């Protein structure tokens, strides 16, 4: 309940500083933890917001990808696979300052070196297999930003 | 971390095909192993998802963000919810005639 | 049925196997134990010998 | 007949632990010589 | 939502108005119409999918409600397979807990006493003995129980995962009552959609009709088009006659040579 300090005159005005200094440290940090939450509540909104609208673009680009598939009369799955050699989409990790933390959020980065598609050599559908990218290419944009904002 | 810049999923046939046109991984030549780990929720075995998340969520991965359906990550929903680190963060993609759930979700669920 | 028995013999050799090992490992214990004597003899040695000192 | 398959896979299993059995206890008893000289000499050592 | 008894679809019509949020007005013709078009794609896209989402969550809870419903292939694997039939606490024994009609349970469950190693038969029953839920139970050992599945999937039979008193029972109800309220979630979801959809689409195609109605009339009279752009409408009983009098009409500007649309919307 009470530290061993040696009762003396500077003792006491060491102690009473240091009670200064923890209840100063106290309302500086509740009025962090009041900004952090404000900022978690706004951070909890955008999750939701964001979860509906992954709901609605894995639905649509798998549409669109299943358009292709049955344009191309096949699975472009074993095209893809083959493809899998290099990869053109990352994410660079950014240190993005915000509020008091240093929060991590992804940024995505595309790489020229592995433009190539399942469509080649397919011999079909290849403007519905070019859509079908273009728009799971979109879908990980928003996933990279949905992570982002998890992480 | 600047090794970090990967993409790796875990979802069904159809997710795993599309995100691979998407090009989200790429087959590694030293390890001979590529991020898009396409596995079946009915195939293989639960022992199997959770021995390639454990791989992908650990073992020093450069997976930056792990995707899961939400119909395979509920079968292993305790290796889910065990994964509590900031990174690499999870995802619960719909799958095709599983939609995802916002129960389901395990970071989520941290709310 | 006939699984029981099948069971039976499986957890009843089960039940050998830990014996097994803990008498075995009882033993690794008596031989360090052992080893101990006759270390202790070589402190009876040097101890006799500081006596003699 | 069923109840001798059963009997014939409650030997197979019990096999299986024997063979088991008899692992635990070589491994042990590798133990035991390897204790014969760890800590022992390390007991004459605190005795030196 | 508001009803679609109330939506001012018709009210809108009767003066087309054309929006900022739609089209700037200082775009040009083209530009204003591409914006147009891709954002009633996305917003029909976006109906489509959440469509989809409804379907596939309604397509879920009819399987929750078939599983509930007690037919074994689909009911709890407690019922399925017996206690004393299915192998428990033995590591080196597992049970198949198949579940198919009279023939492939029995075919099954002759498999499972036949071809799954340590099959011990004597331990076979069957639990369930409807036409087209016989499931039968069997204490296979742990290592040949994915091939005693295996055979009984070739069998056309479906395993289940049996465990005797365990919370199978309560997770099946949790299961069953997460997917209804995901269901309704995204039932409310899609209705929201769709009520703001019949509105925005419509608007859209008002928008993308006005745009058409300009360049047609800006085509066939020229610059400036200086056309008294109106919209009749016509009672259901006498479209055919209007539309009659407006091609008689129209012959003085000589499909017709004056600009007209159709709409029944």
């Amino acid at each position: 309940n009470r530290e061993q300090v040696f009762p003396t005159r500077m003792t006491l005005g060491l102690m009473k500083t240091k009670l200064k200094g923890a209840n100063q440290g106290y309302s500086l940090l509740k009025r962090k933890s009041e900004a952090l939450t404000k900022r978690f509540r706004d951070i909890t909104k955008r999750i939701d917001d964001a979860k509906q609208k992954m709901g609605r673009v894995m639905q649509t680009a798998a549409f669109s990808l299943a358009e292709v598939s049955y344009a191309t009369g096949e699975n472009i799955g074993y095209q893809v696979q083959e493809s899998v050699s290099t990869a053109r989409f990352k994410v660079r990790a950014r240190q993005e300052n915000v509020s008091g933390v240093y929060l991590s959020q992804f940024e995505s980065y595309i790489d020229p070196e592995i433009n190539d598609f399942r469509l080649t050599g397919l011999g079909r559908g290849g403007q519905q297999v070019q859509r079908a990218k273009e728009i799971y290419s979109r879908a990980v944009e928003t996933l990279v930003e949905l992570a982002s904002l998890q992480t | 971390a600047e090794k970090r810049t990967l993409i790796a999923v875990i979802a069904d046939e159809d997710t795993t095909t599309g995100l691979l046109l998407a090009g989200i991984g790429q087959i590694t030549p030293e390890t001979q192993e590529k991020n898009f780990f396409v596995y079946q929720e009915g195939k293989t075995t639960k022992e199997e998802i959770t021995d390639k998340f454990n791989h992908f969520t650990e073992e020093r991965d450069d997976i930056a963000i792990l995707l899961i359906n939400q119909h395979i990550a509920e079968n292993i929903r305790a290796r889910v919810d065990s994964f509590t680190n900031a990174f690499p963060a999870i995802l619960e993609i719909p799958s095709k005639d599983h939609p995802y759930d916002p129960e389901k979700d395990s970071v989520l669920k941290r709310v | 049925n006939g699984i029981a028995t099948l069971l039976q013999a499986e957890k009843e050799a089960h039940e050998i196997v830990s014996k097994a090992r803990k008498y075995r490992q009882d033993k690794l214990k008596q031989a360090k134990t052992d080893a101990a004597k006759e270390i202790d003899s070589y402190k009876i040695q040097k101890d006799k010998e500081l006596k003699e000192f | 007949q069923v109840n001798d398959e059963l009997n014939k896979m409650q030997a197979f299993i019990r096999k299986e632990a024997e063979e088991k059995a008899k692992e635990i206890q070589l491994k042990a008893d590798q133990e035991y010589e390897i204790e014969k000289t760890n800590i022992v000499r390390n007991e004459t050592n605190n005795i030196d | 939502t508001l009803p679609i008894n109330n939506m001012p679809v018709p009210e809108y019509l009767e003066n087309f108005q054309w929006q900022t949020r739609k089209f700037k007005l200082d775009k040009s013709i083209k530009d204003l119409i591409t914006l147009i078009s891709n954002e009633s794609s996305q917003l029909d896209a976006d109906v489509r999918a959440t469509y989809a989402n409804y379907n596939s969550a309604k397509t879920n809870l009819a399987a929750a409600e078939r599983k509930k419903t007690g037919d074994l292939s689909v009911r709890s694997l407690h019922d399925i397979v017996k206690p004393e039939d299915f192998v428990l606490n033995s590591e080196h024994l597992t049970t198949v807990l198949v579940a198919v009609p009279k023939s492939l349970k029995s075919d099954f469950e002759k498999s499972y006493e036949t071809l799954s190693k340590n099959v011990v038969p004597a331990s076979a029953s069957v639990i369930a003995e409807d036409a087209e839920y016989v499931l039968f139970n069997v204490h296979l050992f742990k290592k040949n129980v994915q091939e005693f599945t295996t055979a009984a999937r070739e069998k056309k039979f479906i395993p289940r995962e049996f465990n005797y008193s365990e919370e199978l029972i309560d997770q099946l109800k949790k299961e069953h009552d997460s997917a209804a309220s995901l269901e309704q979630s995204l039932r409310v979801q899609l209705v929201r959609l769709a009520k703001t959809a019949y509105v925005d689409v419509f608007i859209n195609w008002f928008h993308i009709k006005a745009l058409r109605v300009y360049v047609e009339s800006v085509l066939r009279y020229g610059l400036p088009p200086h056309f008294n752009i109106k919209i009749i409408a016509v009672p259901p009983k006498n479209l055919s006659k209007c539309k009659s009098e407006l091609i008689d009409a129209f012959g003085f500007l000589g499909y017709e040579p004056f600009v007209m649309y159709i709409i029944n919307l």
